[PDB]
């Protein structure tokens, strides 16, 4: 319910 | 094609009375329809006109302030309100119609109203 | 302006068969302008010319209008049995539109 | 009878058999007619004749009102004094009777219009105006001098007033019918409307009678039906210019719902009496300041329509739904639907006698 | 950065590099994404995922509100958890990078969106509307089932938005010109009008200038000058729609007198501002309920225009002279004079974000 | 200057 | 391209000020336009925003009610109304510019304007 | 909501062509929305940094930032004698927009 970001590291 | 008017009788001096003329087979904006009266034992006379399509009316000289013509184009009826009669106002009233394009005298007469004053 | 339309004779009598001739004089000159109707007692008038020379349809052929000047003329080439009724004469130039005071025509 | 008409000076007068000359489409009746003269008081030597058509128009930028520009668009002229070789033609039946009623000193003159010719036709006139008669007319005119170019004195001269008129054709047409099929966005359903007259040529006063077919299988109702009709001239000046004018309208608060159908017949009566106000409205010629009805359809020569000169004057129904609104789009899509059915409105054929000039004059 | 989702249930992940796609006209970028499993968690023996582009609209006829019609315009799917051998595809430079973080249990997908596309365009929802934003959008969704066509359970699923969007080209066309010449029927001397823009292209908030040449020879004067800004936009959803709405508008009270020229240059912005009012028209896709601009003009594939579905956007300017009325016609005629100027409203390229999301939020 | 009428006997 | 304020000045404790900020160079539909005072000594702080395009005023919670921003676009100029200025409303204040499509930071800044209370 | 972007150190001192970092640190999550800027004393302060990464056009090369979380850094690969001024931290996702407290960088 809520779009979150994240990093490929 | 008829012309059948209703509403004449007995009134007495200085009253109203109303005088309507059903026209059928033609219609009030291709004719004209005229009112014409005759005082027993006399000649015809003129009273009043009217021409749908130009919006024109006219009377005698002798009715002129006491008579008013309308026509209803709704059911081709015509109408003559007649107010402040006086004693010599007494006839019988025929109805008349004449082509609005163009006059050729009234070909299509009523059949007679009587007014008693 | 008021025109007055003197018709005469006032009353005639004719025999079958004649030939009669009503006049009818206007105080003005109202051109061809003019129109004829007969009425028997009781009944409304009926039509018969109109331009003061043509004769509306359905009217038998016998009966003619004429003009001449100011003074226009109904004539009858052959009076039939159902002829004698009451004659008016009537102007349609000038409002107001005047009729004669009519002619009587009798056995 | 016949007219006839003097100049101021009384030396010159010219006779005319009518004033309205009927146009078949294919020829247009002759012109014909007689001139008197004097030649003892005529050492002019010459004495012409003329026909002219000419659009006659009140000027805009101009203030000084009666003032009128105009015109020619089609000029003839005749020969009638001494006698011209080139010009001799057989004499109509009327026009050798008032040779021989009036003498040795009377000649004859003869025209013929071409064709495809405007038809006389006057422009409503508005109150503010005090000026001649608009639009398109014809004239006929006499006069005396030593050359055509020689300048023209009015007492020395007659002109008449003619008219160039059309009337109803015998046999009517097919009958006027036309339909139109909106679909909308909405769904793949559509909104069909129909209508037809029930004739094609109609009559001055005589009322038209409309019939108006919907079927309504859309999402949307119909808010109101509105008939109309409009009057469609078209004036080839100089350049063509095109204008329509409504001259009888009603409008029905009638609704259609959603699959469903629905039928109805509506009547209208174009006339004159509440269209006093519509300045630049086309009415039928007129001689004078007289009153006249609207103008009558003008019949092409089949399809000749080599931009006709003056004004052409034809009538349409037309038929209107109103949609109603809302949605995704709202008020800024186009939702009516409308369909236009052409018509003929003309006298009939004059028994005997040509146009009269308002019968009862006031 | 990437983005990344999770199902209500949370057993199910999917990841995707950027939300804006955009098109090249030529060829589209390709929709890239890897998808987290859990095959102990995951009996379903199959995951799934799937782009849609779909129109979406709120009906009139029912009167329930947050009810929407949906269509499909282009619909794709995807094998993920069990690798497809017919469905390999080289993995892009992210893609393989996010699997090599994520592990075994991770499959990558990716789609390839066919050219002659809408693009995402939302339409100006009103006040008192409450449901889902109306237009076309895309939307790439992820679940698990043991067959296509097994009933969907929202618990079991992901769902993005994501845009397909156009920015202006590199190079601008030829500056748009366009003239009239209106002949009036008094007089053989006409009426004319020329009108330009500075250039093709304009950006979002960038002012138009409009360039108004006007050579009055006539004898009627010009009463007022009118400028506008109206956007087009053409739906092909069922059937072609059209429908015209004004963005910007300027009136001067200006005016050119008979023989005499006249020059002005005018200026226009449009924007959203004063434009709240206006219920359908048509702004750049959202994400969400969150503000944007205007729509930008749509690039059509050069001489193919197919019919392409959703939603097609294009802008004029129209420069409208109005004339004085009077003399023969008066009020019947049409004396004004128009002309329009076709533009191109575009977002130039960004140097290297994509699109943010009303950056400093409320 | 008024258009007047006759008959041609 | 340049920012440009003027109308700072002394003032006494609950009197008004106009602050006006012309632009150059660009335009407030195709531009965001703040306004940051900094105090004697201290940090920066913002205190208003206008945005022409979407039609959006924002102030800080210090300042909520005693200022009010507007921007006229026949001349590209930015007003800061203040009014009931407290005495701690003392500060130099900068003018500063942000792209409207999209927010990318203030790069653009005034010359500084200073209000002593 | 407000966001307090602790900004640290307070001041700190460095020698030319020295490699000098700077932290920024915020109250909540503002994904990479922050920025940075550059002021001498009495002037109107340069931006340097947006989206906290991204170099702003003609800014040195020797700039950088960079993002960890919510821990934001800017970073001088060589201490230029020009480039002792006063840095200033900001996040620009929320309304009201909230600076850094401000460090010093001095000889």
């Amino acid at each position: 319910s809520f779009t979150r970001s994240t990093v490929d590291t | 094609v008829q012309l059948v008017e209703s509403g004449g009788g007995l009134v007495q001096p200085g009253g109203s009375l109303r005088l309507s003329c059903a026209a059928s087979g033609f219609n009030v904006y291709s004719s004209s329809i005229h009112w014409v009266r005759q005082a027993p034992g006399k000649g015809l006379e003129w009273v009043a006109s009217i021409s749908s399509y130009y919006g024109y009316t006219y009377y005698a000289d002798s009715v002129k302030g006491r008579f008013t013509i309308s026509a209803d184009t709704s059911k081709n009826t015509a109408y003559l309100q007649m107010n402040s009669l006086r004693a010599e106002d007494t006839a019988v009233y025929y109805c008349a119609r004449s082509r609005q394009f163009w006059y050729s005298g009234l070909d299509y007469w009523g059949q007679g109203t009587l007014v008693t004053v | 302006s008021d025109i007055q339309m003197t018709q005469s004779p006032s009353s005639l009598s004719a025999s079958v068969g004649d030939r009669v001739t009503i006049t009818c004089r206007a105080s003005q000159s109202v051109s061809s302008a003019v129109a004829w109707y007969q009425q028997k007692p009781g009944k409304a008038p009926k039509l018969l010319i109109y331009s003061a020379s043509s004769l509306y349809s359905g009217v038998p052929s016998r009966f003619s209008g004429s003009r001449s000047g100011t003074d226009f003329t109904l004539t009858i080439s052959s009076l039939q049995p159902e002829d004698f009724a009451t004659y008016y004469c009537q102007q349609y130039k000038y409002v107001p539109v005047t009729f004669g005071q009519g002619t009587k025509v009798e056995i | 009878r016949v007219f006839k008409k003097a100049s101021p000076n009384g030396k010159l007068t010219v006779y005319l058999g009518k004033r309205d000359f009927v146009d078949h489409i294919d020829l247009v009746d002759p012109v014909d007619g007689v001139v008197l003269v004097d030649p003892e008081y005529l050492k002019e030597r010459r004495v012409y004749v003329t026909l002219t058509c000419a659009f006659r128009y009140g000027r805009e930028d101009l203030d000084v009102l009666g003032l009128t520009f105009r015109k020619d668009l089609f000029v003839a002229n005749v020969q009638s004094f001494p006698p011209a070789p080139e010009d001799k033609k057989p004499l109509t039946r009327l026009q050798e009777r008032l040779i021989k009623k009036l003498g040795e000193h009377a000649y004859p003159f003869t025209f013929e219009i071409p064709p495809n010719l405007p038809c006389s036709v006057t422009l409503q006139p508005g109150p503010e105006d005090t000026g001649k008669a608009c639009g398109v007319d014809y004239e006929v005119k006499a006069f005396c001098a030593e050359n055509l170019e020689e300048k023209i004195h009015k007492r020395n001269s007659v002109r008449l007033v003619i008219r160039k008129v059309q009337y109803a054709p015998e046999r009517p047409g097919p009958q006027p019918t036309a339909e139109t099929t909106r679909q909308f966005l909405m769904s793949d359903k559509p909104l069909h409307l129909e209508a037809s007259l029930d004739k094609e040529i109609y009559y001055h006063g005589e009322p038209i009678s409309v019939n108006v077919h919907v079927t309504n299988n859309t999402n949307k109702t119909v808010k109101k039906i509105k008939i109309s009709v409009r009057q469609y001239a078209d004036i080839c000046l100089f350049n063509t210019a095109q204008y329509k004018c409504p001259v009888a309208m009603e409008e029905a608060d009638d609704t259609v719902a959603p699959s469903s159908t629905f039928c109805k017949v509506y009547t209208l009566t174009p006339f004159l009496a509440n269209n006093r106000e519509k300045r630049g409205l086309a009415l039928d010629g007129k001689l004078k300041h007289e009153d006249t009805n609207l103008a009558s359809s003008t019949l092409l020569r089949e399809g000749a329509n080599r931009e006709i000169l003056g004004i052409i004057v034809s009538y349409k129904v037309k038929v209107k739904l109103v949609v109603s609104r809302g949605g995704l789009l709202g008020d800024l899509a186009s939702s009516d639907v409308a369909v236009e059915l052409p018509f003929t409105l003309m006298h009939p054929k004059p028994k005997e006698e040509p146009p009269h000039r308002e019968v009862p004059e006031s």
